């Protein structure tokens, strides 16, 4: 999905 | 793709007062919407996003409604600082922005300060003769420059520039250039810029003669 | 401050190439998502591209497919848009826009930078010329002088203006530039002062005109008329 997130996501 | 249309395109209001912006999707993106606020020559700046969460240091008065197809966004009281194009975006499938709604300021009449500069001699020197006739943080916008060269008026040779309003007081100003070549502008002596407004009682002229500064 | 910063706009013919930087600071930029976005008048705001925070996964616009490139350095802080097969409607602003990091199904952008003018044309690259605008009688009143810069016969657009390198901000109008008609821009940025301390305060206008690399700092000096 282009709209999930792109950024770090330790979790 | 997903179609976002904003209404209206353009708005004025005064101080004080709320506004409200209205944007609709051509198909539900839920609550997928945010709002930017971009002022002339800058970039945006985010106010809302999830269509109802104010992101850090923007003022309260700003808030965000809606979901699925139809959105709004509400400034309570409207302050000059205001003064911006307001763009929604939805995120639900990539980016697609509304064309943008501009908000204007409604204020007091405002008459304008009058300044005339000749051209520089380092202009002169390269053959050119740039006369600018300045009338600062005026309003409404409406207002007549005319130049005069030896009491005749011009016609042909000037252009005109005006400001987008001023963030803290509402006011325009406006730029007047007289452009001639080295030798037309030494066929004369006086040169003039009259300026005609609203929060003029008579019109006001700023000259100067070629040769005293 | 949370800060991009884009690089490489100008004038480019149609059918050349033309790459794009953007300078990150102020945040982890090896941490987020980054976005290229266009602006136009008309066409208004146009996403572009978007890569994610290690380079890998990459979206384009379908206006845009197979002529542009996203790409990242996370070591020097730099986002990249290389353009390829330029054409008149890629003439636009080009921002690089950080992507928010709000907890959430779904993901958009947060901080845009001030943006790069690309210009698809066949006409040169043109430097502008300073001249000041200086006080005198014929620009002071009430108590309060009137002075500037006139920047003259320049092309692409734009030119920014700062004054006494960004410290004097108050009472300062930059106007939109105006189109000559020998295709080249002008525009002037004044600033009102007071009339008491022309003698003793230096007033220098910082001009950039960054598509050919021109930098002009010009103090503009009292006239005694």
């Amino acid at each position: 999905d282009p709209n999930a997130n792109p950024n770090v996501d330790p979790n | 793709d997903i179609q976002m249309t904003q209404s209206p395109s353009t708005l004025s209001a005064s101080v004080g007062d709320r506004v409200t912006i209205t944007c609709r999707a051509s198909q539900s993106i839920s609550s997928w919407l945010a709002w930017y606020q971009q002022k002339p020559g800058k970039a945006p700046k985010v106010l809302i996003y999830q269509a109802s969460s104010l992101e850090s240091g923007v003022p309260s008065r700003f808030s965000g409604s809606g979901s699925g197809t139809e959105f709004t966004l509400t400034i309570s009281s409207l302050q000059p600082d205001d003064f911006a194009t307001y763009y929604c975006q939805q995120y639900n499938s990539y980016w697609t922005f509304g064309q943008g709604t501009k908000v204007e300021i409604k204020r007091t009449v405002a008459a304008p300060s009058v300044f005339i500069f000749p051209p520089s001699d380092e202009q002169l020197k390269s053959g050119t003769a740039s006369v600018v006739c300045l009338l600062n943080n005026f309003y409404p916008r409406e207002a007549k420059v005319q130049w005069k060269v030896d009491n005749a008026l011009q016609s042909g040779n000037s252009q005109e520039s005006v400001t987008e309003q001023d963030s803290k007081d509402s006011t325009y100003s406006l730029s007047s250039t007289l452009t001639l070549s080295k030798a037309d502008y030494e066929k004369h002596k006086v040169y003039a810029c009259e300026v005609t407004h609203q929060g003029l009682s008579s019109p006001v002229t700023k000259s100067f003669n070629r040769g005293e500064c | 401050q949370v800060q991009v910063v884009e690089s490489g706009g100008g004038a480019v013919q149609p059918g050349r190439s033309l790459r794009l930087s953007c300078a990150a600071s102020g945040f982890t930029f090896s941490n987020r998502g980054m976005h290229w976005v266009r602006q136009t008048p008309g066409k208004g705001l146009e996403w572009v591209a978007i890569i994610w925070y290690d380079g890998g996964n990459k979206f384009y616009a379908d206006s845009v497919k197979g002529r542009f490139t996203i790409s990242r350095d996370n070591s020097k802080n730099t986002l990249y848009l290389q353009m390829n097969s330029l054409r008149d409607e890629d003439t636009a602003v080009y921002y690089c826009v950080r992507a928010g990091d709000w907890k959430a199904d779904k993901y958009t952008m947060d901080v845009w930078g001030q943006g790069t003018t690309v210009t698809v044309s066949s006409a040169s690259t043109k430097g502008p010329s300073v001249f000041p605008l200086a006080p005198s009688s014929k620009s002071t009143s009430g108590g309060t002088a009137a002075l500037g810069c006139l920047v003259k016969d320049y092309f692409p657009e734009p030119v920014t203006v700062s004054w006494n390198s960004g410290a004097l901000t108050s009472g300062v109008h930059t106007f939109p530039a105006v189109l000559q008609s020998s295709g080249l821009y002008s525009l002037s940025s004044v600033v009102t002062v007071p009339s008491s301390s022309l003698g003793t305060q230096t007033y220098i206008c910082n001009v950039n005109h960054k598509p050919s690399n021109t930098k002009v700092d010009k103090k503009v000096e009292p006239k005694s008329c």
